[PDB]
């Protein structure tokens, strides 16, 4: 029976080599595909994969679980782990070690994580995990706004002043409460002054003055 | 003596030509203007219903070439004013 | 003559001794 | 069950063998059930006929007939021929963009040409391409030949609809995980907020491939939903593991304590900087080197970089160090210039008594005692460096087209200890001979020459060497060229184990040797034939290359005193060209490039040394 | 992929070879219905390359020869000798009409398709089949076209468009779509059609190749194990059996002699599907079509053997090798002479 | 890590007198939540 192997894997997870726990859990997953613990084994594999940095498999296991369990009393746990699973792909230990700011790299993973956490928060407002998901969403909203800042800054050095104006306007429509927009606004004022569009530059100057502190 | 360093030619804004701007008249709808000239790339997002049409070129380390057209519409979508700067000054 | 490949795209060798390893980025 | 023959019924303009010669299915050096090849052959046959003016050509039916007991297959096609038609002209109408002079010019033909379906297709592509250059993204072009049977002629009707202009709203990148976005946005020639052109977007693919950081660049022009005239251009790339961290340490009772380490990356943490750190130490030699290059100091392409190095060796004793700084910048799309300054200091002591070294020493006013190892010299030189490059290559790892030229050199600045100049030139050309770029002709040459100023000789430690896996395959490294001639004394080696000719007892006259000294001028050339891999798992199909090669090269000594040394080979004769041939494999492994080769030195001369099985880390091409 | 056994039996009569000779290269490994013919004590035979000979039937002496090649002539369809003329088809769609007394070509025409079948000369017309399903009648005078009909076919197999069998001014043909059809020969007018076999495995199941008409009874069979007895004036089938092959069958003595698609040797009654006997010793060994010669059944095979079979019970009468190169084509016999050609040019008279 | 707990507060912009700010996009809105649970190292993330 799965009793002893599963309990051993649980002790290995609490303290021990996660790879042995994974080997045992995979053996149980193949030996008892439909047993009473099959769901718990799948949830434990999802956790073990996350903890061991085997993210491609945590994603495959989550999608498999969702297909098999479109409704489940603890599906909000699965969604929360999905959000962490995708946010974990943004970081890089080597870039971290030297203190390099990764904000300019591909942001598609942050948007996927954001969507997963938004669905978690909106679907189950009473879940015990919404406090952490809220902190994740606040951090990620700036993670995404900063990328647009970096592109807007790059274009002022080449002189693509139309791209600068539209890029910052887009930022202003989507991220009205982040630090990146408050810092970006002078880029728009300059873009509207290198072109002879003073009527709009004065509007920007009034916006800057109104929000100055 | 940076004049010898190669710089790719830069184009900015929508295209404009006399054959198209000479067709604009007060009384056209926004759909008629958008059809005649194409989708604006710049507008005032701060509540003024106006479009900015800008033709800018800086080839060959030459002087800046720009033609500017500003179109002012009322709240109903009807064009009320045309302001056309043929050159920078 | 001890050696290892502990991770993909990582190589180690131990072997007087002339131990060496490589990471690539 | 194999195809026994292919029969053509009704062909009169061409023979059976001529038409079968263009099929992929063949009954001679067999294939079975190749439905896709049969379809490709039928389409090829139709095009073959259309290319000769047979406007009425029609295929009525085809049959595939299996023989009893799966012994073989018969293939047959029923052909109806027409006649040859002349093209009377081209009539162009429809919603033209106002550029009829160019649209009409591109479609002009000479009267009397026969109808050619391929030319009609070319005309269509030459119109879509032209409209795609001014900014019409989705034109519609169609044509129909009107057939005049009584006059055996056709007239081509071409219908063009330019559509409208499209603008680029955003340019987005996907797939880069380490490279900074500012790297990819320096290579786009199509700017946001301006009219689209395909002649501009397509250059981004070439620019990024020439950068050499990525395995693939996949372009796209996805249209914006809910908008009549906007496009979102998106580049998807996959980064290669760029560089490596190499470390090793040696230790033992006979080896002592030694180490070797370094780091080499063409892309430093993804920021675009290229760096190189190297160093090693043992009980007789020390070496250190550091270099950094910034390809973009300014946004217009000005690049800065430089290096410092130090080394020494104790046995003669040789110590050197120096630094240099280089500035460079592009002057157009394909050419660029570099120039810079540097300083080199070195010293030599206990130099072994050789003729080649001492002729140089004499030229500077030095007077070492004959065969006396008790000697020294110091040099402090200031150098000016310059170089011109041309690069039109299509790829960073395995080029298939274009050519590369690298012309470099340096001169002494007046006031330096030495007075000289040195010039080198690398060239390479790739020529594809197959539409799939699997069969490629690759030629390479290297030229070089140096000399002195004011009657002085170039310092011997700047001499050229040739031979080795990087230059001429199959010879022992740095062994091609003139050898040292020894003088006939009071060394710490004389008691035993020394070079007899150089000792007090071994010789009382001059002798030749196996010790390479290089020379003042060199020329090397090679030809490689690049072929597809015979067999490899698909996983590595694009990571390997195989070729056959034929190499030659020669190095010779200018100012050789052939009259004073007439009893020995005359090193001034350049005709003693060394030649070799062999096979090579190149592999871009997860840990960097490797090159493996085997060669046979079929043509060699007195003193040459051979090495047939070689491999290295090339860091070239 | 399978074993090919040989028998170990006594050669009871050790049949004696009367003569042998060669005609050019011959057929080799190309499958075709190329075969000799005998008339007026003259044997007519041809090479695939285009060499055609008329030989003295008694000693194999060459009495006439021509070359119809330029590419090679690619002569096919066998040799049909009727009246004063000999007719030969080709894989180039050409039909050669030669005289029997002088091999100079009387005329040459084309039939818009490979003529991979035996020409039939009857009622003033020469009946020629094509691989494209077009069946054509030519005027025996100058080769003029008199009429054509058009059949259909699956894109599957080579069937050879077995030559027509003629009777009372009409002909019955076996179409490679699996249907037997009857046409009026004076006009090319279709009279009736009937299907012989059907299956769900229509992609792979094979179709009809030679109809035989005896006293108004039509016999036909398809490779896909389907043999029927039909009416001559309608499609009515009298009886059916799961029997058939690509080779010709012999109907005589109130019996039907078959060689199965699997190389089984089989005999049945004329009045139904009742089996008389089978022989399996040659089973899965490629056999030629049967011929009845001096009362015995004679077959050949791909290794050069000839087998003399007792028509009573299928008992093997003789086992002899004549030409180790192997037989691919139809053996023929007439007027007491048994003639055969090897897979190559070599022609034997036993 | 706990770096996500150091994000700056989302201090929203106010409109100046006269000209209105752009219409707020409906995307990336964050619902108001109680925030009563544990975060980071204080949160037990083992399976139920």
């Amino acid at each position: 029976p799965p009793n002893e192997i599963y309990a051993t894997a649980q002790q290995k997870l609490q303290d021990g080599n996660w790879r042995q726990a994974i080997t045992q859990l995979e053996a149980l997953d193949n030996r008892y595909p439909f047993g009473p613990y099959s769901q718990q084994v799948q949830l434990d594999l999802i956790y073990a994969y996350y903890k061991n940095a085997d993210l491609p498999l945590a994603q495959a296991a989550i999608d498999r679980f969702i297909r098999l369990n479109p409704t489940h009393p603890n599906i909000d746990y699965v969604m929360y782990m999905r959000g962490l699973t995708n946010m974990a792909l943004d970081d890089s230990a080597l870039q971290g070690f030297f203190g390099v700011d990764r904000s300019d790299r591909d942001p598609q993973h942050a948007r996927a994580a954001f969507s997963d956490f938004s669905k978690l928060v909106r679907g189950y407002p009473n879940s015990q995990y919404t406090t952490d998901a809220t902190k994740r969403l606040v951090f990620l909203k700036d993670r995404l706004a900063k990328y647009e800042y970096s592109v807007a800054e790059y274009y002022t050095e080449r002189g693509a002043w139309v791209a600068v104006v539209n890029r910052v306007e887009g930022m202003l429509r989507d991220y009205p409460d982040t630090q990146a927009t408050r810092d970006a606004l002078p880029l728009m004022e300059n873009a509207y002054r290198q072109m002879q569009m003073n009527a709009q530059a004065e509007k920007v100057a009034k916006i800057i003055a109104a929000n100055s502190s | 003596l940076e004049r010898v360093v190669y710089r790719p030619d830069i184009n900015q804004g929508n295209y404009l030509t006399a054959n198209d701007v000479s067709k604009i008249r007060v009384g056209m709808t926004q759909q008629q203007v958008a059809y005649a000239l194409g989708t604006p790339l710049m507008s005032d997002p701060f509540g003024t219903n106006t479009w900015f049409y800008v033709f800018r070129q800086q080839p060959g380390h030459e002087g800046v070439t720009q033609q500017t057209l500003t179109l002012t519409f009322n709240s109903s979508g009807v064009l009320t004013n045309i302001d056309n700067k043929p050159a920078l000054s | 003559g001890l050696n290892a490949e502990i991770r993909d795209n990582v190589r180690f060798g131990l072997e007087a001794v002339n131990a060496n390893f490589r990471y690539c980025f | 069950a194999e195809i026994q023959q292919i029969n053509i019924v009704g062909n009169h303009a061409f023979t059976t063998d001529e038409l079968i010669s263009h099929f992929q299915l063949r009954d001679e050096v067999d294939r079975k059930y190749q439905k896709q090849k049969l379809a490709g052959d039928l389409e090829t046959l139709r095009s073959y006929y259309l290319d000769r003016g047979y406007a009425r050509f029609n295929i009525d039916s085809t049959q595939v007939s299996l023989t009893p007991d799966k012994k073989g297959i018969y293939v047959t096609v029923n052909i109806t021929e027409g006649d040859q038609y002349k093209l009377s002209g081209v009539e162009v109408s429809g919603n033209l963009a106002g550029h009829s002079a160019e649209i009409e010019q591109l479609t002009k033909i000479e009267p009397g040409e026969l109808y050619n379906g391929t030319k009609v297709t070319k005309m269509e592509d030459d119109i879509k391409k032209l409209l795609g250059r001014y900014g019409y993204a989705y034109p519609r072009v169609q044509s129909m030949p009107e057939i005049n049977d009584a006059d055996k002629t056709v007239k081509l009707r071409v219908n063009v609809d330019a559509g409208n202009r499209f603008y680029v709203r955003k340019i987005r990148f996907e797939g880069n995980d380490t490279s900074k976005d500012a790297v990819l946005r320096r290579e786009m020639r199509q700017m946001e907020g301006a009219w689209l052109g395909s002649d501009l977007v397509d250059q981004g693919k070439e620019r990024l491939n020439r950068l050499g950081f990525f395995e693939t660049v996949d372009t796209d022009t996805q249209r914006v939903p809910g908008s009549p005239d906007q496009v979102d251009v998106v580049y998807k790339v996959k980064e290669r593991n760029t560089g490596c961290f190499n470390f090793g340490i040696g230790y033992g009772t006979e080896s002592g304590v030694s180490f070797q380490a370094g780091v080499q990356q063409d892309n430093w943490l993804g920021t675009g900087y290229a760096v190189g750190i190297n160093g090693t130490k043992n009980d007789y030699q020390t070496y250190a080197e550091l270099s950094v290059t910034n390809p973009y100091f300014t946004v217009d392409g000005v690049s800065l970089g430089g290096r410092l190095f130090y080394n020494d060796f104790q046995a003669y004793t040789n110590k050197s160090y120096g630094t240099d700084v280089t500035l460079g910048f592009p002057i157009n799309e394909y050419n660029s210039l570099r120039a810079g300054l540097g300083y080199v200091h070195n010293s030599l002591s206990n130099m072994q008594p050789q003729v080649a070294m001492w002729r140089y020493l004499y030229s500077m006013g030095e007077h070492p005692s004959t065969s006396d190892q008790d000697n020294s010299f110091k040099t402090d030189d200031f150098t000016f460096n310059y170089g011109w490059t041309y690069n039109k290559l299509d790829r960073g790892y395995f080029p298939t087209d274009g050519s590369r030229v690298n012309l470099t050199g340096k001169v002494t600045i007046p006031g330096s200890d030495n007075e000289y100049y040195k010039v080198t030139l690398d060239t390479a050309t790739y020529v594809p001979i197959d539409d799939d770029h699997k069969w490629v002709v690759l030629g390479r040459t290297r030229w070089g020459y140096g000399d002195g100023l004011g009657g002085k000789e170039m310092p011997f430690y700047e001499n050229f060497y040739a031979g080795g896996s990087s230059t001429v395959r199959g010879f022992q490294s740095n062994t091609i060229g003139p050898k040292a001639v020894y003088f006939p004394q009071a060394s710490n080696y004389d008691p035993d184990y020394d070079y007899e000719c150089a000792t007090q007892d071994g010789a009382k006259d001059l002798c030749k040797s196996d010790d390479a000294v290089g020379g003042n001028a060199m020329a090397v050339a090679s030809l490689e034939f690049i072929t597809p891999t015979p067999f490899i798992s698909d996983k590595y199909a694009n990571s390997v290359r195989t070729s056959f090669f034929w190499d030659m090269g020669t190095v010779w000594d200018t100012n050789w005193d052939s009259s004073q040394y007439s009893g020995y080979p005359d090193y001034s004769d350049p005709s003693n060209i060394r030649m070799s041939a062999g096979i090579a494999l190149q592999w871009m492994s997860p840990l960097g490039p490797l090159v493996f080769s085997y060669a046979q030195p079929f043509k060699k001369y007195d003193g040459d040394k051979a090495e047939q099985f070689q491999f290295n880390i090339g860091k070239t091409w | 992929v399978k074993m090919s056994p040989l028998p170990t039996v006594e050669n009871q009569f050790t049949p004696t070879t009367a003569w042998s000779t060669s005609v050019g290269s011959g057929i080799g490994n190309f499958y075709s219905n190329l075969h000799p013919a005998l008339a007026d004590n003259v044997v007519y035979a041809a090479d695939r390359a285009g060499l055609v000979k008329a030989l003295n039937a008694d000693d194999g002496k060459e009495i006439w020869s021509v070359s119809l090649a330029e590419e090679p002539a690619l002569l096919s369809g066998g040799v049909t000798v009727s009246g004063g003329h000999v007719y030969i088809g080709s894989e180039k769609a050409q039909v050669y009409a030669l005289n029997t007394s002088d091999g100079t070509v009387a005329w040459q025409t084309k039939v818009a398709g490979e003529a991979l079948s035996r020409p039939v000369v009857s009622d003033g017309l020469v009946l020629i089949h094509t691989s494209n399903g077009q069946l054509q009648a030519l005027n025996e005078a100058d080769g003029a076209v008199k009429w054509t009909v058009n059949l259909d076919m699956p894109s599957l197999s080579l069937r050879g468009e077995s030559a027509p069998t003629t009777a009372f001014g009409a002909a019955v043909v076996g179409g490679d779509n699996g249907r037997v059809s009857a046409v009026l020969m004076e006009q090319g007018q279709m009279i009736w059609q009937q299907r012989i076999s059907q299956a769900t495995g229509s992609t792979e199941i094979d179709r009809l190749s030679t109809p035989v008409v005896v006293n108004g009874v039509v016999f036909a069979l398809a490779y896909n194990g389907n043999l029927t007895a039909l009416d001559l004036r309608s499609g009515q089938i009298m009886w059916k059996r799961e029997l058939g092959s690509v080779n010709d069958f012999i109907v005589d003595g109130n019996r039907i002699y078959l060689v199965d698609q699997n190389d089984r040797v089989m005999a049945l009654t004329i009045d139904g599907g009742v089996t008389l006997w089978t022989q399996s010793d040659l089973l899965h060994r490629l056999l030629t079509s049967p011929v009845l010669y001096n009362g015995n059944l004679v077959v050949g095979d791909s290794e050069g053997y000839l087998h003399w079979i007792n028509v009573e019970d299928g008992r093997f009468v003789a086992q002899q090798k004549v030409d180790s190169s192997g037989f691919q084509t139809e053996p023929v016999a007439a007027d007491g002479k048994l003639l055969i050609q090897a897979k190559d040019g070599t022609v034997y008279s036993i | 890590d706990e770096a996500y707990l150091e994000a700056a507060p989302l201090a929203e912009l106010h409109a100046p007198a006269g000209m209105i700010l752009p219409v707020t996009s409906g995307d990336y809105a964050i619902p108001v939540t109680n925030g009563s649970g544990a975060v980071g190292k204080a949160l037990d993330i083992r399976p139920p």
